[PDB]
RNA sequence: GGAUGCGAUCAUACCAGCACUAACGCACCGGAUCCCAUCAGAACUCCGAAGUUAAGCGUGCUUGGGCGAGAGUAGUACUAGGAUGGGUGACCCCCUGGGAAGUCCUCGUGUUGCAUCCCU
RNA sequence: AGCUCAACGAGAACAGAAAUCUCGUGUGGAACAGAAGGGUAAAAGCUCGUUUGAUUCUGAUUUCCAGUACGAAUACGAACCGUGAAAGCGUGGCCUAACGAUCCUUUAGACCUUCGGAAUUCGAAGCUAGAGGUGUCAGAAAAGUUACCACAGGGAUAACUGGCUUGUGGCAGCCAAGCGUUCAUAGCGACGUUGCUUUUUGAUCCUUCGAUGUCGGCUCUUCCUAUCAUUGUGAAGCAGAAUUCACCAAGUGUUGGAUUGUUCACCCACCAAUAGGGAACGUGAGCUGGGUUUAGACCGUCGUGAGACAGGUUAGUUUUACC
RNA sequence: AUGACUCUCUUAAGGUAGCCAAAUGCCUCGUCAUCUAAUUAGUGACGCGCAUGAAUGGAUUAACGAGAUUCCCACUGUCCC
RNA sequence: GCAAAUCGUUCGUCUGACUUGGGUAUAGGGGCGAAAGACUAAUCGAACCGUCUAGUAGCUGGUUCCCUCCGAAGUUUCCCUCAGGAUAGCUGGAGCUCGCGUGCGAGUUCUAUCGGGUAAAGCCAAUGAUUAGAGGCCUCGGGGCCUCGACCUAUUCUCAAACUUUAAAUAGGUAGGACGGCGCGGCUGCUUUGUUGAGCCGCGCCACGGAAUCAAGAGCUCCAAGUGGGCCAUUUUUGGUAAGCAGAACUGGCGAUGCGGGAUGAACCGGAAGCCGGGUUACGGUGCCAAACUGCGCGCUAACCUAGAUCCCA
RNA sequence: CCCGUCUUGAAACACGGACCAAGGAGUCUGACAUGUGUGCGAGUCAACGGGCGAGUAAACCCGUAAGGCGUAAGGAAGCUGAUUGGUGGGAUCCCCCUGAGGGGUGCACCGCCGACCGACCUUGAUCUUCUGAGAAGGGUUCGAGUGUGAGCAUACCUGUCG
């Protein structure tokens, strides 16, 4: 150790060379996932390729409460207000989340 | 520290002069010190407070601060390849007003008037001093000449007062 | 070394901020608590196998300690600490020289 | 033998040409090699030297700082061997003639909107071959992170040099040596 | 153990370097009472 | 020309012995109620003005000691640089430069600021 | 604030060299905690009065020095005090040494901050300043032995030869007090003083630790002279005989044995004589292996012990030439 | 000359019976005797024994030993050579 | 080597704690041991095999093309630090800011001024050490009025790294203008009895550069290598009889460097260097070796000891 | 005089080297740093992934409150959060004058001294929900701050570390 440099903290004291994850298959993974989506679209035709309808939910914590995003599924209270029985909703492309509350 | 105390090797440097001990004359305390004045550091052995390190004894510096009982002095100190401007405070008992620049102020005035007198007459001159140059030729009146010759050697005289 | 029982010194309390009478007593280190975080960590580190997990000083060299005077202000009833130089014999309120 | 140092040769190094391979910069260098030689203008000599300099020796000049230095000098042409950036902190942009190696997209739009003109150094030679009525400006050279780490070491007295630390917080160089309660403060 | 041999030669390779002298010197370490009044004098200077 | 008060320089101003001094001073000097002070009114302190220039202070003197200055010691001792200088060595000459100190000898024995007062 | 010390001189019942008291001289010849140096006399010393600046808050500077820390010291600023009539002095000791990081613990201080769902009270955790210590003193927590030994290296470093040196060892000269019955010098040379030698032992650590085989004897050659015998001579306190001193001189010779591993030594005997040395302390691919100096084993002393012993003892592989 | 005896310091106890310059003694090639022409060897004695000693066994001991040592006779190329 | 333990002769024991085959049991910090740390497959004071493993090494060895330019250090501080590391110094690269003689720089001197306690000197000055007489012989002791020594006065021989009144040479510090000076005003909470000071500010005016010499220029910053074993010499100098010994001071030199001279030699003398021609020299030389006189002059020496023959130097 | 090597010192009686061919040693990667080249610039970065596409491991396109770094610091924390420059030198340019000249201009950089934000300390008219607000006025204290941004991505050498 010599000169004025930041104090090194390299975490390379284990057998790290046995746990290196390369990404040479990254182009192949893109190809495989695209093929899976293309195959899935034909299976569910004419159902939309985007999948089930997801609800609008707020971001968590003070840092993200100003934005909205897709949630898991519509709450039971929301489905009842919309007049859609919960057992029928998943069969017509509506995601159902029995855990979500409505505050 | 590290093998030498603050006043090590000061047996002679910090001792008072012969038959010049005891009360310090009060002209020392009546001196006026201003910023920019030059002072010579001379440690007085009787005053143990505000005394400079032995290195600064016998050095001349420039006054950069004035306090109730001491003056701040700037002293050059050579450390390896650099000169450091050491700023130290010293009680006025250890400092004497230096006469290193006594000729400067009077010289400037003489140069200014000489140039002023020459300017009015349109004669360009130089007020620079010059070192001693070669002497001109001259005649010396003849006088009685005393002849100097080598002295014959005598062993008995090879001792102060002779043998 | 002999120190007087009472001493008139400066008081830092905002009430006084002045010289007041103080009572002189010797400071004594308190008992080590088992709940102190450092003690809690040490006991955890010492548990199980591995033996002594921390250094144990052995090479004692000092023959004295820096005695600390505990000065309790009589006005504000607050305490201040004043260490003194090393000494082997120390007392508070001992008979003064000559008397 | 001769009592000299390094055989009387210079041991100083200065840039006699740009390090860049930019073909346009080399054309500008050729243009201002001719101007400096055939005119003896001090302005041309300074411009030629600054064209050789590295990126950090050609710092950008903010538009706001350009406006302040150009106040009361509308007639003069501002010359900068470097890049002119836009400054959102400046609201009123007066019409000004500015010559620079490069203008950012926002800076060019603001200057052109205000009736000003953005010039290159080849256009400047046509309008001011000797640099007549020019305002020569330089950006802040020492306003960058690296310079904060230069000078006396952080641990020496009377030092405000920024140390090299991988993170900022109570656990990163705040202990012994940075306060009296831990050994000393430095 | 110790010797000063060659040390003066090393010092004179690039030295002796005198410190750069500026017209105005730092006021740090001067009498605070004098400095504080000087700051007030400049504040009301006109 | 001096004294006195405060001084500056801190022996050319000190030390010893001897001699001398107008005027105003400065002293010695009288006393112990009060302030103050001790074993002790010796000192310190307070009050005073009979006596005396005896001392102190001042000045002068000494083939005096010391101190100060000069001369001399001496271009000696020592010393910077130089030599394919001498010499077995120890040491030393020469070349380009710098350069002391006791003894002995002669001379000197303060100078001076501010204020007040005497000579007036 | 007042006072002046060491010492000496001259005086006073018991009282003297030395008790106490008086006068005089007294540049410090005393004293100032300790080492030494410096410093100090209406004081820094001595005796009394009043006291706690040995206080609180930062920063700056010096010494150390990387111009880092610590210790120590200095000059100011802003407070609160002491002392004196007052100026003034006081931030420990007249000055130059007398001391200590991180983590942890403990104490002091701030109607202070946090315990992260919101509160209260305990508890705990922080902020600021000290204390408990690292003397290897910039600060690991630390007993031996190895002759059963291992590895990395080191000729940066010991144990041979050689080299420098020659104190020591050995050999030699000069001066002449004296010895020699008489008589300094036939033969001697006290007190001093000048040298030589590397056949003693030390001093050093320059060469060799990816090795120059480490005692002595045996065998064998050559060399030196500071000559033991032999040849030729000078001197004598040389009658003869024998002996002694000195000169040219290294041609020839200098032995057989007891005891000891020895070198060294000592004795017996012979002889013209039984002189002294060098050659890597000549000589181990020449020998020998008694000794020393691996591993087995015994004794004595030492050590709790493993083991140790320039102490004794007994047994212990000596390789290769044809370049 | 020596020290039965006495005095004195002192230990848990002060080495007793024996034995010894011993495979244990520094000084040391100890002293005396013996063996030899001559012995730092051997043997027998002596003992204030650096530092001997009683199952850490002491002192002896017939017989035995590819154990260490000295001498004498025989024998011899070990040697004179 | 027949042999990684054999061969020859010579030796121990030989009815017993005897010798030996096969079977079988004990396996690595374990076994087994009539005990040698012996033996456990030529391996034993902890077997063998694979793996962890390319174990770590401040230590040894090696570390691959060419020219060109610059060019060191063996010193500081800290470190269980002394064969190491970090740190500063020395060095390279990268530049940047300026400058062209009006330079504000200098391992130099001059002028003015300041500090010093070594060399020498001093004792006939303090302190310490030390030799001898002389006078006075008052007063003390000594012995036998005498008498020696103590005492006093004036002299005298010889001395000091840890004594000194005095006191060099060499070396050390500071200063010699434009960052100067003067005049008139202003500011202040600091300072004064006091617009008295102190410092600063504004305006106006003056300032031939204010000693010599040189200036192949000056300043500033960044990143980083190597080094942190030194050695030699003149002189000063400590320990040591001394040392090609050990340890310091100033400078140079070697190391990193050839070249000429010293026969030969890291350091002595000369002198430092691109590849060449000519000229001339330094030190050293001119009888031969061997380039240049047996050159021109004076004297001394005669060696029957190997006469003598060139700084360091033998 | 034999090369290489350690060394104050090697032709060495210091070590390696009988000879030849071929093989044979500062690399790759992560982090950071200075320097330089390039792009853009108060921003910058297509990086996970998606849309596609040389019938295609490339190239091309996509950042909608994504994220990283930067754009604001100080404090242990509760918290608070930059009133926005003066001066001495100085490049360039302009005018007068033709001097080592005088005015105007004053970037970069350096020196010096204020102000502003924050920790600490200090201060408090006037208000308030009693603990807050803040008229004025501060400090030899402390900060890797402010006073009209300079960063981000990327390439490579060198250096420290794993
Ligand atoms: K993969
Ligand atoms: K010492
Ligand atoms: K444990
Ligand atoms: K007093
Ligand atoms: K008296
Ligand atoms: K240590
Ligand atoms: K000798
Ligand atoms: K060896
Ligand atoms: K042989
Ligand atoms: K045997
Ligand atoms: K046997
Ligand atoms: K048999
Ligand atoms: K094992
Ligand atoms: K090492
Ligand atoms: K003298
Ligand atoms: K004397
Ligand atoms: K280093
Ligand atoms: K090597
Ligand atoms: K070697
Ligand atoms: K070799
Ligand atoms: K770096
Ligand atoms: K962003
Ligand atoms: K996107
Ligand atoms: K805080
Ligand atoms: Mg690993
Ligand atoms: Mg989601
Ligand atoms: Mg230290
Ligand atoms: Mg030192
Ligand atoms: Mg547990
Ligand atoms: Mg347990
Ligand atoms: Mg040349
Ligand atoms: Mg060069
Ligand atoms: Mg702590
Ligand atoms: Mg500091
Ligand atoms: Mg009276
Ligand atoms: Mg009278
Ligand atoms: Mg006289
Ligand atoms: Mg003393
Ligand atoms: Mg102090
Ligand atoms: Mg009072
Ligand atoms: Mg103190
Ligand atoms: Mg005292
Ligand atoms: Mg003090
Ligand atoms: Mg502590
Ligand atoms: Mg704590
Ligand atoms: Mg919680
Ligand atoms: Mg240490
Ligand atoms: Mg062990
Ligand atoms: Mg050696
Ligand atoms: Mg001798
Ligand atoms: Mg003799
Ligand atoms: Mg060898
Ligand atoms: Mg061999
Ligand atoms: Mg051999
Ligand atoms: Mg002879
Ligand atoms: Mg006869
Ligand atoms: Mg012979
Ligand atoms: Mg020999
Ligand atoms: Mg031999
Ligand atoms: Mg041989
Ligand atoms: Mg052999
Ligand atoms: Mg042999
Ligand atoms: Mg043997
Ligand atoms: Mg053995
Ligand atoms: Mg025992
Ligand atoms: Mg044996
Ligand atoms: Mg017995
Ligand atoms: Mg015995
Ligand atoms: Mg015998
Ligand atoms: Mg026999
Ligand atoms: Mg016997
Ligand atoms: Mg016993
Ligand atoms: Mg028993
Ligand atoms: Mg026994
Ligand atoms: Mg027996
Ligand atoms: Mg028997
Ligand atoms: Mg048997
Ligand atoms: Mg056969
Ligand atoms: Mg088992
Ligand atoms: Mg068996
Ligand atoms: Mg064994
Ligand atoms: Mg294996
Ligand atoms: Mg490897
Ligand atoms: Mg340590
Ligand atoms: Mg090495
Ligand atoms: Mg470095
Ligand atoms: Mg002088
Ligand atoms: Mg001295
Ligand atoms: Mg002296
Ligand atoms: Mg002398
Ligand atoms: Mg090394
Ligand atoms: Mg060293
Ligand atoms: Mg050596
Ligand atoms: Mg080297
Ligand atoms: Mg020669
Ligand atoms: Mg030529
Ligand atoms: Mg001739
Ligand atoms: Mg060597
Ligand atoms: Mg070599
Ligand atoms: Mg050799
Ligand atoms: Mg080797
Ligand atoms: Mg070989
Ligand atoms: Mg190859
Ligand atoms: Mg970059
Ligand atoms: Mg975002
Ligand atoms: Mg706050
Ligand atoms: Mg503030
Ligand atoms: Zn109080």
């Amino acid at each position: 150790m010599k000169h004025n440099n930041v104090i090194p903290n390299g975490h390379f004291k284990k057998h790290w060379q046995n746990y290196v994850r390369t990404w040479f298959n990254q182009p192949a993974r893109k190809t495989r996932r695209r093929a899976a989506r293309q195959k899935k679209a034909a299976t569910i035709f004419p159902r939309p390729t985007a999948g089930s309808l997801r609800p609008i939910v707020h971001g968590q914590t003070l840092k993200y409460n100003m934005k909205v995003r897709a949630g898991r599924g519509f709450s039971l209270e929301e489905l009842k207000a919309a007049g859609i029985p919960k057992k029928l909703a998943p069969t017509i492309g509506i995601a159902v989340d029995h855990r979500r509350r409505n505050r | 520290p590290a093998g030498h105390g603050l006043r090590s090797r000061t047996r002679d440097s910090f001792s008072r002069a012969f038959r010049k001990k005891g009360t310090i004359a009060l002209s020392t305390y009546l001196r006026i010190f201003k910023i920019g004045d030059y002072v010579d550091i001379k440690v007085n052995g009787a005053i143990h407070k505000g005394m400079p390190h032995k290195f600064y004894h016998g050095r001349t510096g420039r006054v950069w601060n004035v306090t109730k009982r001491a003056v701040g002095v700037e002293v050059n100190k050579q450390v390896r390849n650099k000169i450091l401007r050491k700023r130290i405070h010293v009680r006025i008992e250890h400092v004497q007003q230096s006469r290193c620049t006594e000729e400067v102020r009077e010289r400037i005035k003489k140069n200014d008037q000489l140039k002023a007198d020459a300017k009015a007459r349109g004669e360009v001159i130089s007020t620079k001093r010059q070192p001693l140059g070669p002497k001109p030729g001259f005649m010396v009146e003849g006088a009685t000449l005393e002849t100097v010759t080598p002295i014959p050697y005598d062993v008995v005289n090879d001792l102060k007062g002779g043998y | 070394v002999n120190v007087p029982k009472t001493k008139k010194t400066y008081c830092k309390s905002k009430e006084c901020k002045k010289h007041t009478l103080h009572k002189v007593t010797q400071y004594k280190k308190g008992k080590d608590s088992l709940a102190a975080q450092g003690k809690r960590r040490y006991d955890r580190k010492q548990s199980g196998y591995g033996g002594q997990t921390k250094p144990v000083f052995h090479k004692k060299a000092k023959t004295t300690k820096k005695i600390v005077l505990r000065l309790q202000c009589q006005g504000c009833k607050h305490v201040s600490q004043h260490p003194i130089k090393r000494c082997k014999h120390f007392e508070i309120g001992g008979d003064k020289k000559g008397k | 033998g001769i009592d000299l140092v390094a055989g009387g040769k210079s041991k100083k190094t200065k840039r006699t040409a740009p390090k860049s391979d930019d073909v346009y910069l080399k054309l500008l260098v050729k243009l201002y090699r001719f101007l400096a030689r055939r005119t003896g203008s001090k302005f041309n000599a300074v411009i030629l030297k600054r064209l050789f300099m590295s990126k950090i020796n050609k710092p950008p000049l903010s538009l706001s700082r350009l406006i302040t230095y150009a106040t009361g000098k509308g007639d003069n042409i501002v010359v900068l061997v470097g890049t002119v950036t836009d400054d959102v902190r400046a609201y009123e942009v007066p019409k000004i003639k500015v010559c620079a190696l490069k203008f950012t997209e926002t800076a060019r739009a603001r200057i052109e909107k205000a009736g000003g003109e953005c010039l290159t150094f080849d256009q400047l030679a046509l309008r001011a071959p000797l640099g007549q009525n020019t305002l020569l400006l330089r950006g802040p050279k020492n306003s960058r992170e690296a310079v904060k780490h230069f000078g006396p070491a952080p641990g020496v007295p009377h030092s405000h040099t920024k140390p090299y630390v991988r993170a900022k917080g109570r656990k990163f160089e705040r202990a012994r040596g940075k306060r009296n309660s831990r050994g000393y403060k430095a | 153990n110790h010797t000063a041999h060659n040390q003066s030669y090393k010092a004179h390779r690039n030295g002796i370097k005198k410190p750069k002298s500026h017209r105005h010197s730092s006021t740090k370490g001067m009498d605070p009472k004098f400095l504080r009044n000087q700051r007030y004098a400049r504040k009301h200077n006109k």
